[PDB]
């Protein structure tokens, strides 16, 4: 079964993961932001 | 055969466990007393576990006289009770050989020492001081060494500040200077009002 | 600056010194002041050493 | 006009410096006089004026320990008086040696 | 010696890929962030938040072990290496940390409470060794000698231990007054227990602590006055009195404390406790009478002598006897004090009876309230 | 090699090289998160970038081992970063947000451009100085070499002939067209704008 | 008994030039 959100959470700082990152970097719009 | 090592300190006692002994037939060779002068090595030998800093000035007075005239002082026969184990009988270096007895007849279970082994050692720690403390607050050993010099001192020579004529000295060079002064601003308070 | 400054002092210094009607105001001393930090400002803006310009070489362009 | 005479200027600037001279003498005398009884005070702060109000403040060397010198010194000095004045080399003085210090 | 850390953690990681937790790939990514904290460690400028960085890093781990555990394996524990070595390992930077650093307090704090939450995998005899090289290092420092006391009479409820740290403490630190304070009250806490369970013992069927007072009274006195003297004793007898009078106003206020300490506890005869207080104010210490040097504490004392008897009385069960002696001490101390110091005794002791009994009675049902209201006008 | 990290991590906008080159970038960042806190409180937009740019996970990311794709969307947020810092460089939170950015994405190396031509109006600023000394100037800022770790500031006549090349009136056209579409625009941006323009054809 | 440290956890000798 797939983990959890906290399992997740934990995974993401276990193994240094940066896609979450990534993926904010790519749907990052500069007009929102202004 | 040394495991613990005492060394007294103006700001309080400091206990330190032996890591390694050092080579008592090649004590003397070049190298081995090397060991001491330099702080890197000195590290594996020695490693401070208690420090009990006195509770102020009168306290380190006290405990200078004692240790002065070889006695166990409270505060000592309890930083030696906290450190040494019970136990077949603990090892303990001591500078003076005069405390030896009296530490021997308040613990019966351990046997100083005070061989040029652990003469190096205490030695070792005079030179190192603070540096060895790992940074635990032990103020300023020269500072320290400073006021208690001066109390120890005094407290042989029975000195009284009833003696004390410096006092007189300072009065005079005052009195002649309010004196003058009084005269100086005067004559202005003269001109100032002199014109009106 | 000294030297500026030293000549604007005794204008306003003569204006003080030698007025019947003077008030007490400052104005002369106000005005000399503004023109010693203008001179200041200039003075102080101006640098000494040269400014490098934007170096443009004509690199050699061979075609691919 | 009696709001208009230069003699003033000249006589006030040679006073302000006279009044200098002599309070820096009499700030050394008090600093040589009472540092008699705590010799170690000048050393930290050199200020003659904060040095006197702390002579004001606390006569004596044992109400350091109650007495408080925030308004005269910042934290970090006023601390360092407190640990000087229990380790301090100097001699008791009396209350009549006290009177006239202060 | 970086590498030498690193082999002890292949055990593990080999554990881990042969239960199938977690992949190579990601066994080597936990092997990467491990090196680099070793790293830290064990280079130059090192500190004590490097340590917290790996604990911390660690017990993620751990976490995240745990819960794919259960989702993988489907097992609450597998009988491997895996299960004990990250907790086994904190323990070890714990260990490297404290010693590398001594000094630092909120590390020893950590390193305590994260093993006594694990109190089946580690002895209590391990938390002692702690609590020993602790206390070594900083024998001054009274919080840890009550932390120990406190941990083991409530975890372990052995008060024959607690006692020990009490002593040892108080023979570091007796110019302290919290230390006192704290043993104390210790003190108090077993006699209330022991009553208790008496009582408790039925049903299914004290004068030491004021020794430890009074020793506290007088070390405290002493080392307030080896302070404030400093290396030399004072020559002029005025300032001499003045340190008396210091002691005795701090004293005092010590004492008070002790006062307020004993209202707490029900079960003890507090009027009992509260009148050696008393007794012992009574007598004349380093040459000052209370009443002749400070008369303003003279009344405080006369003051709880007076309501002595009608401090614990409910409204309800308020006797008229009893009241009758609160007024007759009061009158007899008049008799003995100046007339400014009366009328300061005066306007306390109506203020006493006004707020506890007459406002918080009927002035209509209460046949006492009369009583109440025409003692306190002819006061 | 390590050479070549000591230099790129003694680049500092707070510290000094030799305090700049103990820190970690744990420490740095957690200056930089509470700095974002306050420009936040100041101003919404700033917290956009704290999913984004100052991301725990953010101390994980090395700029060096992505592909093309990830770079230029790691510059866009970047520039969209450096318009909003423009006009508070006065606060000094903001500061402390940008050291994240010039010791974790190296903004002094890579995004050199962006980062002059925002803080061209703090040129008297002691934050123009610092930057300056950490900064390898372009082509077109040749100018401001001679102040490069200098005592004295960039003079105002020293601006003139930085605006005086029509090339570099080209880039600060562009710049100052992304503000006029993000409305990013402030006084004292303007300010500087018209007098060194006003003063180009003087 | 109330301990912190648990809470604690969560030139003169040159002479002038002339």
């Amino acid at each position: 079964p797939p983990p959890d959100e906290e399992e997740q959470l934990l995974a993401k700082f276990v193994f240094g993961d940066t896609t979450d990152l990534q993926e904010n970097l790519a749907k990052f719009n500069a007009d929102f932001i202004f | 055969p040394i495991e613990y090592l005492l060394f007294e300190e103006p700001t309080g006692y400091a206990v330190f466990k032996v890591k390694l002994q050092q080579d008592d037939i090649g004590s003397r060779l070049k190298e081995v007393q090397e060991q001491i002068n330099d702080f890197g090595a000195f590290t594996k030998l020695i490693e401070l576990v208690s420090f009990a800093p006195f509770k102020g000035a009168a306290e380190a007075l006290e405990n200078a006289n004692d240790i002065s005239e070889g006695l166990v002082s409270e505060s000592l026969k309890a930083i030696l009770d906290l450190n040494l184990p019970k136990a077949k009988n603990i090892t303990l270096a001591i500078s003076d050989k005069n405390l030896g007895p009296s530490i021997k007849e308040e613990f019966p279970y351990v046997d100083c020492i005070s061989n040029e082994l652990a003469q190096d050692l205490i030695r070792g720690v005079r030179l190192h001081g603070e540096k060895l403390f790992k940074g635990l607050q032990s103020g300023d050993l020269e500072r320290a060494q400073l006021g208690l010099g001066h109390a120890y001192s005094r407290a042989k020579v029975k000195f009284s500040v009833q003696k004390n004529d410096n006092h007189i000295i300072q009065a005079i060079a005052l009195l002649d200077q309010l004196d003058k002064d009084i005269n100086t601003f005067a004559m202005r308070v003269k001109e100032w009002y002199g014109w009106h | 600056i000294a030297r500026v400054l030293a000549a604007k002092a005794a204008v306003s210094l003569r204006y003080d010194a030698l007025a019947e009607d003077r008030d007490d105001s400052g104005d002369i001393g106000l005005e000399s002041r503004a023109k010693v930090e203008n001179r200041l400002s200039q003075l102080e803006g101006r640098d000494l050493r040269t400014t490098p310009k934007v170096v443009r070489e004509a690199k050699k362009v061979e075609m691919t | 006009s009696a709001d208009k005479v230069d003699v003033m200027i000249i006589q006030a600037i040679a006073l302000l410096d006279d009044l200098d001279k002599e309070l820096n003498t009499y700030a050394m005398r008090c600093k040589e006089w009472y540092g008699w009884h705590f010799p170690e005070l000048a050393k930290i702060v050199t200020d003659s004026v904060a040095y006197a109000r702390i002579i004001l403040t606390m006569g004596i060397r044992s109400k350091a320990s109650e007495t408080d010198l925030s308004e005269i010194l910042p934290e970090e000095i006023e601390e360092r008086v407190k640990t000087a004045a229990e380790v301090s080399m100097g001699t008791e003085i009396t209350q009549t040696d006290l009177d006239n210090i202060n | 010696k970086t590498r030498y850390y690193l082999e002890q953690c292949i055990p593990e990681m080999d554990d881990l890929v042969e239960k199938g937790l977690f992949t190579k790939n990601e066994v080597s990514l936990i092997m990467k962030k491990r090196t680099d904290f070793e790293h830290r460690l064990n280079s130059r400028g090192s500190s004590i938040n490097d340590y917290i960085k790996y604990i911390n890093y660690e017990s993620n781990v751990n976490k995240l072990r745990a819960k794919r555990c259960k989702r993988i394996l489907q097992v609450k524990k597998t009988n491997s290496l895996s299960d004990w070595s990250i907790q086994q390992r904190i323990g070890f930077i714990y260990q490297r940390g404290t010693n590398k650093f001594p000094q630092d307090l909120k590390f020893w704090a950590m390193y305590l409470n994260y093993m006594k939450a694990r109190g089946n995998q580690t002895s209590y005899k391990k938390i002692h060794n702690i609590y020993n090289q602790l206390l070594k290092l900083h024998p001054t420092n009274v919080d840890i000698w009550i932390s120990c006391a406190k941990y083991e009479y409530e975890v372990h409820a052995n008060f024959k231990s607690c006692r020990n740290i009490f002593q040892n403490g108080l023979r570091f630190n007796p110019d302290v007054p919290k230390l006192w304070y704290e043993y104390v009250k210790f003190e108090l806490n077993f006699i209330t227990k022991l009553i208790n369970r008496r009582k408790v013992m039925g049903l299914i069927n004290g004068d030491i602590a004021l020794t430890i007072f009074d020793v506290c009274m007088k070390t405290l006195g002493k080392h307030y006055i080896n302070k404030h003297k400093g290396y030399y004793a004072i020559s002029d007898s005025k300032m001499n009195i003045e340190l008396n009078k210091e002691t005795l106003n701090y004293l005092f206020s010590e004492s008070l404390r002790y006062i307020k300490l004993f209202d707490e506890f029900l079960d003890l005869e507090r009027d009992y406790l509260i009148n050696h207080v008393l007794q012992f104010w009574k007598n004349d210490m380093y040459d000052l009478s209370l009443r002749k040097d400070l008369p303003e504490l003279y009344l405080k004392t006369v003051m709880i002598d007076i309501t002595l008897n009608i401090r614990y009385m409910p409204v309800e069960k308020l006797d008229i006897d009893q009241l009758q002696l609160s007024v007759k001490k009061y009158f007899a101390y008049i008799s003995k004090l100046d007339s400014a110091s009366v009328k300061s005794l005066k306007n306390e002791y109506r203020s006493y009876l006004q707020d506890n009994y007459l406002k918080k009675m009927n002035a209509e049902d209460d046949p006492r309230y009369k009583i109440l209201d025409l003692i306190i006008s002819k006061l | 090699d390590r050479k070549r990290r000591q230099k790129l991590h003694s680049a500092s906008l707070i510290y000094n090289s030799k305090t700049a080159a103990t820190q970690d970038y744990d420490f740095i960042f957690e200056n930089a998160s509470k700095a974002l806190e306050e420009l936040s409180q100041i101003e919404p937009k700033f917290a956009i970038f704290s999913r984004t740019l100052f991301s725990e996970s953010s101390i994980s990311l090395d700029r060096n081992v992505q592909t093309k794709e990830e770079i230029k969307d790691l510059d866009n947020a970047i520039n969209a970063y450096l318009l909003l810092a423009s006009s508070k460089w006065y606060l000094a939170p903001t500061l402390h947000a940008t050291e994240w950015l010039v010791r974790r994405f190296q903004i002094h190396v890579k995004n050199t451009e962006m980062l002059l031509l925002s803080t061209l109006n703090y040129y008297q600023t002691p934050v123009f100085k610092r930057i300056l000394s950490i900064i390898k100037l372009p082509p077109l800022f040749n100018c401001l070499s001679n102040f490069v770790r200098s005592e004295k500031p960039p003079t105002a006549l020293t601006m003139i002939k930085l605006f005086n090349d029509m090339d570099f009136l080209k880039l600060y056209t562009s710049y100052l067209d992304q503000c006029i579409k993000h409305n990013a625009t402030y006084t004292n941006q303007l300010l500087f704008t018209t007098c060194c323009f006003i003063n180009v054809v003087a | 008994l109330e301990t912190g440290f648990d809470a604690l956890a969560n030139d003169w000798f040159t002479l002038p030039k002339p």
